[PDB]
């Protein structure tokens, strides 16, 4: 069934760029959406970036809209979180999570709506 | 006909002890926890501690370390009031959850009353 | 002409989920915005359509399931999903058509006590087919000695209570979920 592996994490300085990527396995990525989320120390995961299925639309949150792009690359069953301007605030662990659904533009950020998720992988942005 | 009766309240002196005691009957059919609440002059109702059928007991704050509950059979369940200030005066109610879909019952309560 | 789920779902008590709800809600549109009357944030997806497909159409019926389960709980209600949610209580068919709205509820489902109304299956013989309801109270028998009706080694009381207090984490704490099902 599907599984989820996050890769690209790393140290980076204020200012700078990173690409996250989720390899997905077990299921054609084109039949899931996809969310990025993030979990900071002492802090609930939260939602960052959304890709609906299908060529569907794309969401962001509002603090990394401008600065990041979420993307997907059928050949490899994989989707991505480039990160532009990365600032201190970003830093924390960041998962992707995948469903068959189709989320409402307001209805997907809440980490619990969906079924599937990544092992993570740790960003931290360094001031 | 789920009922519960309550037991064991009475006069004591500061510093004293005593055992209270929740008995259900009837057609039982899953209990889930029982309660006890307190009533002082005045004052309204103040939840004191939950006994639950599967999980150790949890309380208030202005009870928890003093009165102890335990749980001796499905239907059977105490509250061992210790350390007893005359602020504990109040009558003591239990409350059963049981039953599917879960029903609440209550009793008359018992009175304890600690003099100084 | 929307369909007024902030009314029927204005509810001080929700159903248990083996004990699931389904309310007919007759000639209506299916629109989010009137959930915020319900919470300030929910989950809202659906399965086999998009939501915005569901833009100013009106359904002869919108079949409307309703439940409490925990936070962590709400994965399971999607098609395909395992678990004893997704197996024992509440089962979509694989090939699902609708949609899912989720929203923590906390503050009316929970108390300080312990509110133990809320009420789950834990063990039961086979899988639920898709839509169908379990509201027996049977002794499950683990073993091959005869229950006789009485829980005890080997026999289990089916259901179990999920003792919601407001201090249990966010995954475990309770949520209204409710299920779309629709008739054109």
């Amino acid at each position: 069934q599907v599984q989820l592996v996050e890769s690209g994490g790393d140290l980076v300085q204020s200012g700078g760029s990173l690409k996250l990527a989720c390899a997905v396995s077990g299921v054609t990525l084109d039949g899931y959406s996809i969310g990025w989320f993030r979990q900071a120390p002492g802090k609930e995961r939260e939602a960052v970036s959304y890709s609906e299925k299908s060529n569907g639309p794309t969401y962001y949150v509002a603090s990394v809209k401008g600065r990041f792009t979420i993307s997907r690359d059928n050949a490899k069953n994989t989707a991505y979180l480039q990160m532009n301007n990365l600032k201190p605030e970003d830093t924390g662990i960041y998962y992707c999570a995948a469903d068959e659904a189709y989320y409402h533009e307001r209805g997907w950020q809440s980490p619990l709506g969906w079924p599937y998720w990544g092992q993570g992988t740790q960003v931290t942005v360094s001031s | 006909q789920v009922q519960l009766v309550e037991s064991g309240g009475g006069l004591v002196r500061t510093g004293g002890s005593l055992r209270l005691s929740c008995a259900a009957s009837g057609s039982i059919l899953q209990i889930w926890a029982m309660k006890w609440y307190r009533q002082a002059p005045g004052l309204q109702r103040e939840w004191i501690a939950t006994i639950p059928n599967s999980g150790e007991p949890f309380y208030a704050s202005s009870v928890e370390g003093r009165f102890t509950g335990s749980r001796e059979n499905e239907e059977t369940v105490y509250l061992y009031l210790n350390n007893l200030e005359p602020e504990d005066t109040a009558v003591y109610y239990c409350e059963v959850n049981e039953g599917v879909p879960v029903r609440e019952y209550w009793g008359q309560g018992t009175q304890v009353t600690v003099s100084s | 002409n929307l369909c007024p789920f902030d009314e029927v779902f204005d509810a001080t008590r929700f159903a248990s989920v083996y004990a699931w709800n389904r309310k007919r809600i007759s000639n209506c549109v299916a629109d989010y915005s009137v959930l915020y009357n319900l919470a300030p944030f929910f989950t809202f997806k659906c399965y086999g359509v998009s939501p915005t497909k569901l833009n100013d159409l009106s359904f002869t019926n919108v079949y409307a399931d309703s439940f409490v389960i925990r936070g962590d709980e709400v994965r399971q209600i999607a098609p395909g999903q395992t678990g004893n949610i997704a197996d024992y209580n509440y089962k979509l068919p694989d090939d699902f058509t609708g949609c899912v709205i989720a929203w923590n509820s906390n503050k009316l489902d929970s108390k300080v006590s312990g509110n133990y109304n809320y009420l789950y299956r834990l063990f039961r013989k086979s899988n639920l087919k898709p839509f169908e309801r379990d509201i027996s109270t049977e002794i499950y028998q683990a073993g091959n000695k005869p229950c006789n009706g009485v829980a005890g080694f080997n026999c289990y009381f089916p259901l179990r209570s999920y003792s919601f207090r407001p201090t249990y984490g966010v995954g475990h704490q309770p949520y209204r979920v409710v299920v779309l099902s629709f008739e054109l």
